[PDB]
């Protein structure tokens, strides 16, 4: 019984950068050192955050997109 | 109550009553010994027999002695 | 906020614990027949005894060598006055030997003065005598008298 | 030079004593076997 | 052949329960370690922990060593007996006479194969005539099994044990009202190593006995 | 904040202290006067604590030493792969699996030892190894002894580079205190870069060599035919033919398109009929995900970079009503101590044992591992033994912990502080439930012995007289065997044939059956229970009553490893710390013992036999386990007396050296009860007699003759007791097993 | 029951601009207690009344596999 894991449209990537922007807003209210990082350009941009706070929340939007992306299809959305 | 008898040869180097722990010895002045002092056991109701003054003793043979005699409240060190 | 404190003296080998003090404790520990207030000795025994009296026709009645047999009911009563009547010889004897006041604790601050002397405790072992043999009667008579009572068939079911 | 005192307390000695005990006897239980009585 | 070595097995035994014995009797008034042991009297449990450390050194030790010396030498011999005379009973007397030379055949021809209609005294099928003796073999081994735990567990666990239940009782609401006479406290080292000595010799005569009667009587009854 | 910084040779390397014997202990340093100095020397040579007074210097002893214990280990596991290479018939057991006994080591032939050679199939004579290593290596793809014996050579190079690696931390380049402190990145790196990574390299090895290889082997392939593992990889052709979703590429691995993988990485769930192990890629798949899941909790603990936890605030946040100050101060507990780390490390160390024994009898990871019975029951038996050791030495360590580097400073009003206050309330409540444990667990058997006894069996506790079914083991069974399809929708079976279904059976034995529990499982189990709260109650008893008492206030001065206080307060033996954690060796011995006891004769009576050909399951003993494993009698007569049948006629047969081992440790075992029983105070009086003698012939020695003293009589007499207990229980179990399966 | 015992507590007890904040609890019982209340009991109606009263069992284990409308929020 395969989970129906539908392979590859674009509202899987869509749904990646949505949940990316969660983990963003969500490191943004709820991190206690944001800001430790050795260099970035362009602060304002990225919110005022380092390049390891930067990965951090990239990696959990990673892990938020693949649980969404495999839960909503294997109920069928996307 | 035990019998905590010391004896004549005692060097008078204080071990037993420091490693006394219910206060049952002391040193009384004695004019046999170099030291110029001797063990004393005078509050020995209240000895409960650990032989931690013999262990100290550094005598060929001890000359503190702890005889267990008749068992109180205080021998067996009960807190009921 | 330490809901674990002392019972008002650090240096006493006690806690006050929601179990042990709080504030359901204290009470009905105080209102049961020992500890309660204004009760005398041979009613709080009686009241002691005829709980007990009833709770131990339970394991005699339904678990014995005749729980199978029409005698086991019978038997169960038997059993459960002679084990009454050899706790109240095991009262009477430890009243006999010379009480002692009892001992006061966080739940208890006040313990039945009239327990801590013998003639307290003969009265006591008299109405656990009186009580047990009462309350094991009445619990007989309860499952002797419909002869079945399906709540047994419940507690036998599980130990056949 | 430290090596050699090592070598020659009483753990390291009696090992080899022992190995070397053995050995004789397995060297003489392999070439003369069974032997329960002198003939 | 098989006689040789039992006997030279007896004489270990009496000469080993000889040596505690004599050894605890000729150093009663005193030694090197202990020179005024007749000051503390025959039972005593130790002299402190000083001195190197001082745990069985009263006459008493060689009582309570040499029992222990003196059931295992009465076990060789009445193993010895039983089984020699069960092969002479039983007609077959070559079992013991190439079994007994070698400690395997006195485990497997002796113990293994007479305590079989023992252990089948009471089966799930039913119940024999050596119940009994079944149920005191297991009484034997519950009660020599009991013994270990006072030789070889010591009284101040015990003590530490007992002043935790002791708190438990007077802190306890309904069972505070019952208060002891007299101070509840493990029991000392020499009751401790008698009390496990009873045990082990009283287990030592029931399971033998039970053994020695079932696996003759299964046979010859 | 977690850098690299390290002292530059701080240890020569000098052959100097090696002839100087007890130089890391000043009174060891004054020279052998009583031979108390021998014992002294070995009892103290790894109690660095002792040794030196700075944790630091401390910290890179057991650093170092960590080193030569994994070249020790990496020793002994080249050798059982040099022994697999070589004085093995693996090659010969890959054709026949199923008729040819794993064997792996040989016997010369210098006595009558020969006869330890047994047939074992293939032409092949040697000792039927029980350890499951050929099992292990048909699981990893080994199909010949060339690759085994290339690692046991990487094993010996590993071996080397570890002692190398202790050497330099000791003597060249040793780390300082901080980089000990500093526990975040430890854990982190332990976390994703040891359990993670390494699950992921097994993953990755599962994925390419394991499952191909075994899924020829398992479709009928001989193995010197079975491609060789390096050209799946070099041609992804013969890769891709067999699980045909290796033709397309890594890609639907990064588009997340994870379900076209389902055909080498499922979540079948039960047993393979083929080998009745675990299918490979359900192991696959589980490292894979363990992997994942192992690499994220070790992205958890801040290091150098802002992000993460500093596992104190953690702490800090931990508090209640109940508790107050809550877990402030146990972050410099287990960051200053290495003994309250061993305690929690060894405390988990051994039930993760255990769960291991528990685990890989309902659950075999390996091709043809639960029909060989006897590396089953050895690997049950030994992991458990393990697991209690490791359990008794937590319970050690912790007691180690509270008289050598419990501060009560750092420890006010917070969990271990009040845990000492109420120490009394902890183990009276304890006492009172292994006494309630001891009563409704053994007077059951009791009364059973008794009513079968006495002609009364309606009156016993069994299945047909009194019931005492254990109605929550059989409904979480019940939920076991139906959580396939409705609470774990994608799994074809359930996780064990155990907890119901069928009789999982390869060739003509079981591999497994369901395990029905009924009163004699219900009764075994709280023996179980039982025992190992007993367990419990002495060394959690050693570790609360360590430092102070009511009978000896005083006691943190006196150690850990002290025998007693005197024969004062009525006699104040055994109390110490060190002296729960002798009474709860024998303890956990009694524990492990009616475990392994449960283990060998449900499993015989009740899962292992053979296969009838009309469908019945015919045990080894005959299902007796429900009427006879009720009673002390049945225990005795119908697996004790009834099962050493083939210890005792093993003489003269190949399996005599376990009747001999058998006989040893009955040896060992009443060897033993002569330093339990007796004192030291005989012993010296007994020495004085033979020093007199010796000194009437001039052999007195310089090292004066002492008795052992009475912490060593102890620790003799225990170790005696388990070696003599646990050689006997091995005898017996591999003696049976070897003979019935 | 919990929610009652643990408002009595001194750590939750509210003060009593809390109590006499009206603005906020007009907005939260309108928008909320009758708002989203309301939603929610659609959500019941179209997701499992409206479809068993069609015979289709949707049930806690199919409401996210059954779509209430062929054309599913489209
Ligand atoms: C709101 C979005 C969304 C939805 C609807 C799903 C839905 C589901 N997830 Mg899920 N998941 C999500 C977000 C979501 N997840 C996120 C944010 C995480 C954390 C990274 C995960 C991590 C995850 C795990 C760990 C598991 C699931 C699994 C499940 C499935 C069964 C859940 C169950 O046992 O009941 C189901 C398809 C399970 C499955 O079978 O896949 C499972 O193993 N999910
Ligand atoms: C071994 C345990 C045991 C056994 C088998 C029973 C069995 C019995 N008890 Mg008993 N009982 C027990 C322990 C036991 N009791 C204890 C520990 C207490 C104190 C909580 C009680 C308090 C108690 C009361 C208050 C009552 C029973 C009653 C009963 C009877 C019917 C049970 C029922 O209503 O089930 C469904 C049965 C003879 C009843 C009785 O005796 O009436 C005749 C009843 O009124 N028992
Ligand atoms: C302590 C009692 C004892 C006794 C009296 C013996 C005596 C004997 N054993 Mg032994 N045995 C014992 C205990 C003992 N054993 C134990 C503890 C084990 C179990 C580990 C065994 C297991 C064992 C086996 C398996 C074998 C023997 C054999 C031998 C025999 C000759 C051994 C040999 O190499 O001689 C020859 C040795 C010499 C001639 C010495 C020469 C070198 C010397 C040291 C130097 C001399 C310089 C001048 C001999 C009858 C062997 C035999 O032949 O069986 C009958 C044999 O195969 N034994
Ligand atoms: C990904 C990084 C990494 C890896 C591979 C490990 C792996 C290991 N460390 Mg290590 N450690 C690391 C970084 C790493 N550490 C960091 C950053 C810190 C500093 C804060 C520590 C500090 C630390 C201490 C102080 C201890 C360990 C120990 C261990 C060993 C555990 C024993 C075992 O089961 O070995 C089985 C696994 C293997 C043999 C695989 C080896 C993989 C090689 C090295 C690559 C193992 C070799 C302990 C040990 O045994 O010391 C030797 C120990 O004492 N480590
Ligand atoms: C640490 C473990 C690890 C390592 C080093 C490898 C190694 C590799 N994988 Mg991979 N693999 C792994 C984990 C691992 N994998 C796991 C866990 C999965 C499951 C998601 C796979 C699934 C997989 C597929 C589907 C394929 C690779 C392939 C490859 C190869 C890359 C292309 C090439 O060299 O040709 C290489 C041998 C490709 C290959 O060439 O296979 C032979 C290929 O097609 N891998
Ligand atoms: C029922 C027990 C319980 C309760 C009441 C708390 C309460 C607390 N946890 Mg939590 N937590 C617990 C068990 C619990 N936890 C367990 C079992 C784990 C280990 C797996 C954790 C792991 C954990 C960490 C890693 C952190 C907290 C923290 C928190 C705090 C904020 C609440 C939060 O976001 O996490 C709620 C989490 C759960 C209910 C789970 C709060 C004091 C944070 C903290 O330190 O605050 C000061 C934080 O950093 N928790
Ligand atoms: C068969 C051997 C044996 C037996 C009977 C015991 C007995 C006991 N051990 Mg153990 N122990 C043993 C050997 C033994 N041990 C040895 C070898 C050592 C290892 C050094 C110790 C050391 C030891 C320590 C370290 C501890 C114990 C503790 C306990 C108690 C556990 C509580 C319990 O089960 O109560 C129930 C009693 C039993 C199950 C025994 C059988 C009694 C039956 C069921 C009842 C029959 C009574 C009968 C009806 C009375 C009427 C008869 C009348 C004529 C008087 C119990 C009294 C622990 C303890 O006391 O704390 C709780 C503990 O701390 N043991
Ligand atoms: C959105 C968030 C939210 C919600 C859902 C609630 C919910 C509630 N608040 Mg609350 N409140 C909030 C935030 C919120 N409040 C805020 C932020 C403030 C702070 C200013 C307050 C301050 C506050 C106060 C001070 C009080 C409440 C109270 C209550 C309860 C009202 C009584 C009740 O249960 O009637 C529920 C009634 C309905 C849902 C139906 C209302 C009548 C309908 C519209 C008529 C038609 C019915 C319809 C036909 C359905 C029929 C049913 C069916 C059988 C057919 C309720 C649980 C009281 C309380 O403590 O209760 C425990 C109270 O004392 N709240
Ligand atoms: C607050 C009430 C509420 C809530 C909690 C839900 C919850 C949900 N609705 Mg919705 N629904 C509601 C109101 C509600 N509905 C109302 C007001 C309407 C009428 C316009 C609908 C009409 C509707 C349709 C047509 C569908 C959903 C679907 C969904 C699911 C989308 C999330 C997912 O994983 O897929 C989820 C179960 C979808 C669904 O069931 O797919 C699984 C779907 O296609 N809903
Ligand atoms: C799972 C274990 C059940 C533990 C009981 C929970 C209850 C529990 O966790 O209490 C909750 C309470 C937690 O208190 P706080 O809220 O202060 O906790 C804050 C914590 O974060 C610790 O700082 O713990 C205590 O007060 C300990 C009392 C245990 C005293 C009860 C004895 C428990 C042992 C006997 C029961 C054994 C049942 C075993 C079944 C396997």
């Amino acid at each position: 019984a395969v989970p129906t894991t539908l392979e590859w449209n674009l509202n899987v990537g869509l749904t990646m950068i949505v949940c990316n922007i969660v983990a963003i807003a969500f490191a943004k209210y709820t991190m206690k050192e944001p800001g430790a990082g050795p260099k970035l350009p362009g602060e304002a941009f990225f919110g005022g955050m380092g390049l390891p706070a930067l990965l951090a929340t990239t990696s959990f939007g990673h892990l938020l997109g693949a649980g969404v992306i495999l839960g909503l299809a294997s109920l069928g959305a996307l | 109550s035990h019998s905590v008898k010391i004896y004549d040869t005692c060097i008078g180097c204080t071990q037993c009553v420091r490693a006394c722990p219910l206060d049952v010895l002391e040193m009384v002045p004695w004019d046999g010994c170099k030291a110029g002092q001797i063990a004393s056991s005078p509050r020995t109701e209240d000895c409960v027999g650990c032989k931690r003054c013999e262990t100290a003793c550094p005598t060929d043979f001890l000359s503190i002695r702890v005889y267990l005699g008749a068992e109180t409240t205080r021998s067996m060190g009960l807190a009921y | 906020i330490d809901v674990v404190n002392h019972g008002g003296d650090p240096q006493v080998g006690n806690l006050s614990t929601p179990i042990n003090g709080s504030a359901f404790t204290k009470a009905f520990i105080n209102a049961l027949p020992a500890y309660r207030k204004g009760l005398s000795p041979n009613r709080r025994g009686l009241e002691v005894g005829m709980a007990h009296g009833y709770l131990l026709y339970g394991p005699f009645a339904v678990l014995g060598p005749l729980r199978l047999t029409e005698y086991g009911p019978t038997a169960g009563l038997l059993a459960t006055i002679g084990l009454v009547s050899i706790l109240t010889i095991c009262l009477s004897i430890y009243g006999a030997v010379g009480v002692s006041k009892p001992t006061e604790t966080l739940t208890t601050p006040e313990v039945p003065m009239d327990l801590a002397t013998k003639e307290g405790w003969s009265e006591f072992a008299g109405g656990f005598l009186l009580g047990g043999c009462g309350g094991a009667f009445f619990a007989f008579f309860l499952c002797q008298t419909p002869h079945l009572q399906p709540l047994i068939e419940v507690a036998s079911n599980i130990w056949s | 030079k430290g090596l050699t005192t090592f070598l020659s307390t009483a753990p390291v000695l009696i090992t080899a004593l022992l190995v070397f005990t053995a050995g004789l006897l397995i060297e003489f239980n392999r070439f003369y076997p069974d032997l329960l009585f002198h003939p | 052949p098989g006689d040789f070595l039992v006997h030279h097995a007896i004489a270990l035994g009496l000469h080993t329960t000889t040596l505690i014995l004599v050894k605890g009797a000729l150093d009663a008034r005193g030694s090197k370690l202990m020179p005024d042991k007749k000051d503390f009297g025959f039972s005593f449990p130790c002299d402190g922990p000083g001195r190197g450390g001082t745990c069985d050194i009263s006459a008493w030790d060689a009582f309570y060593l040499a029992m222990f010396w003196m059931l295992n030498t009465l076990g060789w011999l009445t193993f010895y007996w039983h089984w020699k005379h069960l092969g002479i009973w039983t007609g077959n007397v070559a079992q013991f006479n190439e079994n007994s030379t070698y400690l395997m055949g006195w485990f497997r021809d002796y113990l293994w194969a007479n305590s079989a209609q023992l252990i089948n005294g009471y089966n799930p099928y039913g119940v024999n005539n050596l119940s009994v003796w079944a149920w005191m073999f297991l009484f034997g081994h519950l009660v020599w099994a009991t013994g270990f735990m006072f030789l070889i567990s010591w009284r101040g666990y015990w003590q530490e044990l007992i002043e935790t239940i002791v708190w438990a009782h007077e802190r306890t609401p309904l069972a505070n009202l019952v208060r002891w006479k007299d101070k509840p406290v493990a029991l000392s080292i020499v009751q401790a190593r008698l009390v496990g000595l009873a045990h082990f010799t009283v287990g030592y005569i029931l399971t033998y006995a039970a053994f020695l009667i079932a696996s003759t009587a299964g046979k010859f009854g | 904040k977690a850098k690299v910084i390290v002292d530059k040779d701080p240890v020569p390397t000098s052959f100097e202290k090696w002839g100087k014997p007890g130089h890391f202990d000043r009174t060891l340093a004054r020279g052998p006067k009583t031979t108390t100095w021998i014992w002294n020397l070995h009892a103290d040579a790894h109690d660095f604590d002792s040794q030196t007074s700075d944790l630091e210097d401390i910290s890179r002893k057991i650093f170092s030493a960590h080193f030569g214990h994994l070249a020790v280990v990496f020793v002994w596991l080249s050798g059982m792969y040099f022994h697999g290479a070589k004085f093995s018939n693996y090659s010969a057991w890959l054709a026949d699996p199923l008729n040819i006994k794993p064997s792996a080591q040989v016997v010369w032939p210098v006595v009558g030892q020969d006869i330890l050679n047994a047939d074992v199939g293939g032409g092949f004579h040697g000792i039927q190894i029980t350890s499951g290593f050929f099992q292990l290596w048909r699981a990893s793809g080994i199909t010949n002894e060339y690759q085994l014996y290339c690692t046991a050579i990487g094993g010996l190079v590993m071996a080397g580079l570890m002692l190398f690696a202790g050497w330099f931390h000791y003597h060249k380049a040793a780390p300082k205190l901080e980089w000990f402190q500093n526990v975040e990145s430890m854990m982190n790196h332990h976390l994703a870069g040891l359990l993670g990574l390494g699950s992921l390299g097994w993953a990755g090895h599962q994925i390419h060599v394991s499952l191909p290889i075994n899924k020829l082997l398992d479709a009928g392939v001989a193995p010197n035919e079975i491609p060789l593992p390096h050209e799946f990889i070099l041609d992804p052709a013969k890769m891709a033919e067999l699980y045909p979703s290796f033709a397309q590429g890594l890609t639907p691995f990064f588009t997340l398109n994870w379900g076209v993988y389902s055909d080498f990485l499922t979540f079948k769930g039960g047993l393979n009929p083929v080998t009745g192990g675990l299918w490979l890629s359900d192991t696959a798949h589980h490292h894979l995900a363990i992997a994942v899941l192992f690499i994220i909790a070790g992205h958890m603990y801040r290091t150098n970079w802002g992000i993460g936890h500093n596992m104190k605030e953690i702490l800090e946040g931990h508090k209640g009503p109940f508790t107050g100050e809550g877990h402030k101060g146990l972050y410099e507990i287990l960051t200053t101590s290495w003994h309250a780390q061993l305690a929690i490390n060894l405390a988990l160390l051994g039930s993760l044992t255990i769960i291991v024994a528990q685990h890989m009898y309902a659950m075999p990871p390996y091709p043809y591992l639960a029909t060989d019975y006897g590396t089953q029951l050895s690997i049950f038996t030994h992991h458990m033994w393990i697991g209690g050791f490791l359990i008794v030495g937590a319970g050690a360590h912790a007691s180690i912990f509270m008289v050598r580097d419990y501060d009560p400073a750092k420890n006010v009003n917070n969990l271990l502080d009040r845990v000492l206050r109420h120490r009394d309330a902890i183990i009276s409540h304890l006492n009172w439930v292994c006494i309630w444990l001891g009563f409704h667990s053994f007077g059951l058997y009791i009364h059973n012995d008794t009513m079968r006894a006495l002609g009364r069996p309606q009156d016993m506790f069994s299945d047909s007289a009194i019931q005492l079914q254990p109605v929550f083991a059989q409904w979480i069974q019940g939920l076991h065997a139906a959580a396939a399809g409705a609470t774990a929708p994608f799994a074809s079976a359930g996780v064990s044939p155990v907890f119901g279904g069928e009789v999982v059976a390869v060739g003509g034995k079981v591999a497994m059956m369901p395990i029905t529990l009924g009163t004699a499982d219900f009764m075994v189990h709280h023996i179980h229970a039982f025992t190992i709260h007993v367990t419990v109650l002495i060394l959690l008893k050693g570790v609360l009553y360590s430092r102070s008492s009511r009978l000896i206030p005083d006691k943190a001065e006196l150690g850990f490893r002290f025998p007693c206080d005197g024969p004062g307060r009525g006699g104040t033996c055994q109390v110490s710390g060190w002296d729960h954690v002798f009474l709860g060796l024998f303890w956990m011995y009694n524990s492990l013992s009616i475990v392994i006891f449960h283990f060998s004769w449900k499993m015989q009576s009740d899962v292992w036999g053979t296969v009838l050909p009309d469908g019945s399951v015919s045990h080894i003993t005959g299902g007796n386990f429900a009427q006879s494993a009720i009673t002390i009698n049945g225990w005795l007569r119908d697996f004790l007396w009834a099962q050493a049948a083939n210890v005792i006629n093993s003489y003269g047969s190949a399996l005599s050296a376990y009747g001999i081992m058998f006989l040893a440790g009955h040896f060992v075992f009443a060897f033993s009860l002569m330093f339990l029983f007796s004192g030291r105070g005989y012993w010296q009086e007994l020495i004085e007699s033979i020093v007199w003698a010796h000194n009437k012939l001039k052999l007195a020695p310089a090292i004066q003759p002492r008795a052992l003293s009475i912490v060593q009589g102890r620790a003799v007499g225990v170790a005696h007791y388990l070696l003599g207990g646990i050689v006997t229980t091995w005898a017996f179990f591999l003696c049976r097993i070897l003979s019935v399966g | 029951l919990f929610a009652g015992w643990l408002h009595l507590q001194p750590k939750f007890r509210p003060s009593l601009s809390w109590f006499k904040n009206a603005e906020s609890r007009l907005n939260h019982h309108l928008a909320g207690l009758f708002g989203v209340s309301s939603l929610a009991w659609t959500g019941h109606l179209v997701h499992v009344a409206i479809p068993e009263s069609r015979g289709v069992h949707v049930g806690w284990d199919n409401f996210l596999s059954v779509k209430p409308h062929p054309a599913g929020l489209a």
